RNA sequence: GAUGAUG
RNA sequence: AGGGGAUCGAAGAUGAUCAGAUACCGUCGUAGUCUUAACCAUAAACUAUGCCGACUAGGGAUCGGGUGGUGUUUUGACCCACUCGGCACCUUACGAGAAAUCAAAGUCUUUGGGUUCUGGGGGGAGUAUGGUCGCAAGGCUGAAACUUAAAGGAAUUG
């Protein structure tokens, strides 16, 4: 797929695989 | 369309630089011209032939046509190009000359009639 | 280029461009020599006689040829005052 | 000149400066970091 | 900036007599290009030269010939040894029975077939062939 | 038969060109393959590869073959040519004879002290096409010409007995390793050694002494 | 060295100066610079006839170490020197190619206008370019009239002239022409002019 | 690979420049880029002239024009027909038709 | 300057 | 976080098109767009071309300063020649390049003027992990297992 779209799911997908991980803290 | 080939055009053309003083503008005379003076295997291409070489006929009588030459126009040719004015157009009929000109005749050491005149951007 | 014995081992010395120096290769063919005709007492050229001179293809190429003739020429005393030194 | 230096007092830059690239060949990086032994299923033997 | 004066003075000759020139001028001198330009001269390869005085370390004009094919400096100045020479020849010269490597020794600025009759070394500085 | 077309080859079928170095000498273009073949009997032609070569059209792919070839005698001599045609043959045929038109002399000289013939080159020359830059070095006698079989093949046509060689570049695109090898063997005469610094009277040119006979 | 007689004559230096073929370029290149005089107003720059001169005798004599006449050869694309071009060559034994110049004529030996000259003069280096560039491709020198921003590439004697005009052009074509024949005897006496007026290499086109 | 030397605009000397609108599409475009054209027309056409002369209050009253200069992006310039694709050799031509 | 996906 | 908030307008709401149209097109419209204080530190941030220095070809136009021409119209504005420093441009191949092309991307197998930064087949991956900076969005630093015979650059005929 097109180079920016998929940078930006990589990001929507760290933002969330950092808050699920902020539960153990 | 009524092009012609260049079978016609080249045929047509190698009549005239041979045989101008015996071509006439006649359909007529020309067709029966090159029965004699050809060999063709058809009448409708002979008939094509004498008549491009009558349409160029009347052509040469307005002046020359490029590219097709013969004795009789050479001939007039040459002679005027052995023109030769009267008196040359060089000949000092009076020369004039700017100063920078002038100042070159002293360089160079040539005695010469000048006559000076200014000159401006 | 001999041996030790003084015998040319080489199969032709090639010549060499007046102006520049350098080799004039087997297939320089922008290279030109030209003759000029030495004049008799009388005024009227000395057939076979000549003032011969060679241009590389580097030469004639840059633009020079001419140049570099009006020099050669007038070393030999083939011109007068065509070319001056201190340009 | 070209992208290094020249000076006679030049060696400390030239030696860190390849020691540091090594590591983008294949050979070099597998070696030293000793795959063999640590991951490779035959480590390192040439039969099992 | 200016780092050396003998490799613009070398590189100028160069390029000058690649384009068929017959002289040049060298900006600025220096001892060094003196000496240097001396055994160029003494061995054929450049001809006459004139020093011009400028209270501000002067200028030179070198005639040329066809002769030259190419000269030039080794950066840095590297030490060679007495048994060295022989593989600095070996790398920048054409065949071994013409070309010089010019380097700076005790004895003075030379080139290596004197240096190996002399029986001396020192700092490489160059080559002309 | 043969019946010449431009003028040198008048003079040299007249037999007064005598020796090919005098068309050296003046860099006299060759344009008639019969010139070569008349000045250099002992030629001898190797074929170094054919290869296809292919152009699409609406009806598929039009193929033609390419040829190499080397000519040379062995003793200073080699030409190098390429032709493309539709029958192997006839580019192996045509290819002879564009090898002959570019015949150039070699110069061969000493590793050492001048003892003997010469057996390798003067100097170290460089010749590139494409990617290939081809590098040839003096070598001492007994060494051979150290190269790869295709320019191995030219350098013994050229007369070299013993030289070094070394190449960097695409080499297995073989058409350029061969044309650099080429232009390498040939810049050896026009390196200016210093025993050449002698000034030698340029010589009247044999077109112009035999004038006559060039016109017919 | 040449005697006293080859020298500048008043006469002739009339003929220069009437024609017009002092008067150059307003822009001069480089190469030509040694043959311009000075600067008049207007940026015209005034030639130096005295170089223009010499360099016509000094091509005249390489014209005359041609053993065979016909192979030299004379080109003029343009107009105003074709009528000039047909002259020299009946004159002297040159062969000229007045009109369109053939690419391959030089190097091309299947052709019908295959010819292989020993020099080439040419009237225009900018015009006839064609055939300076297939002369450098078999060594046949050229001879070229050169303005002072005519190109200089590939030409070996220049004579500077004033190219833009119809009496120039043809004035340095007969003056070429008399100073060869009388080169090679077929004029017994160089003091005396010739007996053909310099009009005849003038164009008409009425 | 590169298929212009200005790059496709008449910028050098200069970080920046200033946009301006399409008078078609409303596309920005940096003003260096557009094409412009300036079109001046008489206020009455040519079939009007003759009727308008005849109405006229004033005798010998000198036509008005309309001054107005239009800016258009590559992609609007191409389809009204006022630019076109050119030959390779073609395109380093700077010259008006 | 309306619409027109796939093998 | 205050002020301002006219136009245009991520979101959102609606009419049309369509097999669908949570899109392109038409109309509204919040955050934003503007300013003050304080963060952020990214871009096809491009000339995809690091900086200082010397040398090598031709032609003209223009911007700023200076010299000569008591040039010519009315100190200034123009005009001709010359010069230093700039933004560029036209022609050519000594030269360079795989080619497109390049007065530098030249003076490099005839390899060395000084110096800094980066790269080592395509993927996994600018991902995981540990540091460090930020209010947050995120920025800098940055792997391995494993998979793979080709991905790619410039030109050529269809």
């Amino acid at each position: 797929m097109r180079a920016k779209w998929r940078k930006k799911r990589t990001r929507r997908l760290k933002r969330k695989r950092r808050k699920v991980r902020a539960r153990s803290k | 369309g009524r092009v012609r080939t260049k079978t016609v055009k080249r045929a047509s053309k190698a009549l005239i630089e041979r045989y101008y003083p015996k071509l006439t503008l006649d359909f007529q005379t020309n067709k029966r011209l090159c029965d004699e003076i050809a060999t063709i295997q058809s009448k409708r291409l002979r008939n094509k032939i004498a008549g491009y070489t009558t349409h160029l006929m009347k052509r040469i009588q307005k002046g020359p046509v490029r590219g097709i030459s013969f004795k009789l126009q050479e001939e007039e040719r040459e002679r005027k190009d052995q023109y030769v004015p009267e008196v040359s157009a060089l000949d000092l009929s009076r020369l004039n000359v700017d100063n920078q000109t002038s100042d070159l005749v002293k360089s160079l050491g040539l005695k010469l009639p000048l006559s000076v005149i200014n000159v401006s951007a | 280029m001999e041996n030790d014995k003084g015998q040319l081992v080489e199969l032709y010395v090639p010549r060499k461009c007046s102006a520049t120096n350098r080799i004039i290769k087997a297939d320089d063919h922008a290279s030109v020599q030209i003759n000029v005709a030495k004049v008799d007492e009388e005024g009227r050229a000395i057939p076979g006689e000549y003032v011969t001179y060679a241009l590389s293809g580097y030469v004639r190429s840059r633009g020079e040829s001419d140049d570099s003739l009006n020099r050669l020429a007038q070393n030999d005393g083939l011109l007068k005052n065509v070319w001056s030194y201190s340009r | 000149g070209k992208g290094k230096p020249r000076g006679l007092n030049s060696a400390r830059k030239l030696r860190v400066h390849r020691r540091n690239n090594r590591w983008a060949e294949n050979n070099y990086k597998k070696r030293l970091l000793g795959t063999a032994f640590k991951s490779s299923p035959f480590g390192g033997s040439s039969h099992a | 900036t200016r780092s050396s004066v003998l490799a613009d003075a070398l590189n100028a000759i160069n390029n000058a007599e690649k384009t068929g020139k017959r002289q040049v001028l060298i900006r600025p001198s220096s001892k060094v290009i003196i000496k240097f330009l001396q055994v160029m001269q003494k061995h054929g390869y450049i001809g006459e030269f004139e020093y011009i005085d400028d209270h501000r370390s002067g200028k030179i004009v070198v005639q040329l010939n066809g002769r030259l094919n190419k000269c030039g400096v080794i950066s840095p100045r590297f030490n060679v040894k007495i048994g060295d020479i022989e593989k600095w020849t070996a790398n920048l010269l054409p065949a071994r029975q013409f070309g010089y490597v010019i380097l700076t020794t005790s004895a003075g600025i030379m080139d290596h077939e004197e240096a190996r009759r002399k029986h001396v070394s020192g700092k490489i500085l160059g080559f002309v062939y | 038969g043969w019946v010449p077309v431009t003028k040198l080859g008048r003079l040299v079928k007249a037999g007064k060109i005598t020796t090919i170095e005098e068309i050296f000498l003046h860099s006299l273009p060759v344009k008639e393959f019969q010139i070569i073949d008349t000045l250099l009997p002992g030629l001898q032609d190797e074929v170094m590869n054919i290869k296809p070569v292919q152009k699409q059209t609406r009806a598929g792919q039009r193929t033609r073959f390419k040829a190499v070839v080397v000519v040379g005698d062995s003793n200073g001599h080699v030409g190098l040519g390429i032709k493309t045609a539709k029958e192997v043959a006839g580019a192996i045929r045509a290819g002879i004879i564009i090898a002959k038109l570019s015949v150039i002399p070699i110069r061969r000289g000493y590793w050492g002290t001048n003892l003997g013939q010469p057996h390798s080159l003067a100097t170290k020359t460089t010749g590139k096409c494409g990617s290939v830059t081809v590098r040839l070095i003096p070598a001492p006698r007994g060494s051979g010409i150290v190269a790869s079989p295709a320019v191995k093949k030219l350098l013994q046509l050229a007369g070299v007995e013993d030289v070094y060689t070394q190449s960097n570049g695409k080499t297995r695109t073989l058409e350029n390793t061969l044309k650099a090898a080429f232009v390498a063997i040939g810049n050896t005469y026009g390196f200016l050694t210093p025993n050449l610094w002698a000034e030698q009277p340029l010589p009247v040119s044999p077109l112009d002494i035999y004038s006559d006979e060039a016109s017919a | 060295s040449l005697p006293a007689t080859f020298d500048l004559t008043p006469e002739d230096a009339q003929l220069l100066l009437a024609a017009n073929t002092h008067l150059g370029a307003r822009n001069v290149q480089v190469h030509q610079e040694p043959y311009v005089f000075n600067a008049r107003p207007d940026g015209v720059h005034v030639i130096n006839v005295g170089k223009t001169w010499e360099k016509l005798v000094l091509a005249a004599r390489i014209i005359a170490a041609i053993p065979n006449p016909e192979d030299v050869v004379a080109i003029s694309s343009r107009t105003f020197g074709q009528r000039a071009v047909l002259k020299f060559a009946a004159h002297t034994g040159a062969t000229p190619i007045a009109g369109r110049f053939t690419p391959g004529s030089f190097t091309n030996y299947i052709t019908r206008s295959f010819k292989e000259p020993r020099l080439v003069i040419v009237t225009d280096p900018r015009s006839d370019a064609q055939a300076i560039k297939e002369a450098s491709y078999v060594n046949i020198p050229v001879i070229a009239l050169t303005d002072l921003d005519s190109p200089s590439e590939f030409v070996d004697v220049a004579i500077p002239c004033n190219n833009r005009g119809k009496h120039s052009i043809g004035l340095i074509w007969y003056l070429l022409a008399r100073e060869v024949l009388r080169l090679r005897g077929a004029l017994v006496d160089r003091t005396q002019p010739w007996s053909i007026m310099p009009d005849l290499y003038f164009y008409r086109d009425p | 690979p590169k298929k212009r030397a200005s790059n496709g605009r008449n910028k050098k000397g200069r970080g920046h420049v200033k946009p301006v609108r399409c008078v078609n599409c409303s596309k920005s475009i940096p003003k260096d880029k557009a094409i412009k054209r300036m079109a001046i027309r008489n206020i009455v056409e040519a079939a009007a002239v003759r009727d308008l002369s005849e109405a006229s209050v004033y005798p010998e009253y000198a036509l008005p024009k309309t001054y107005n200069k239009l800016h258009y992006c590559v992609s609007c310039a191409i389809h009204a027909r006022i630019v076109r694709v050119r030959s390779r050799e073609d395109r380093k031509n700077r010259a008006p038709p």
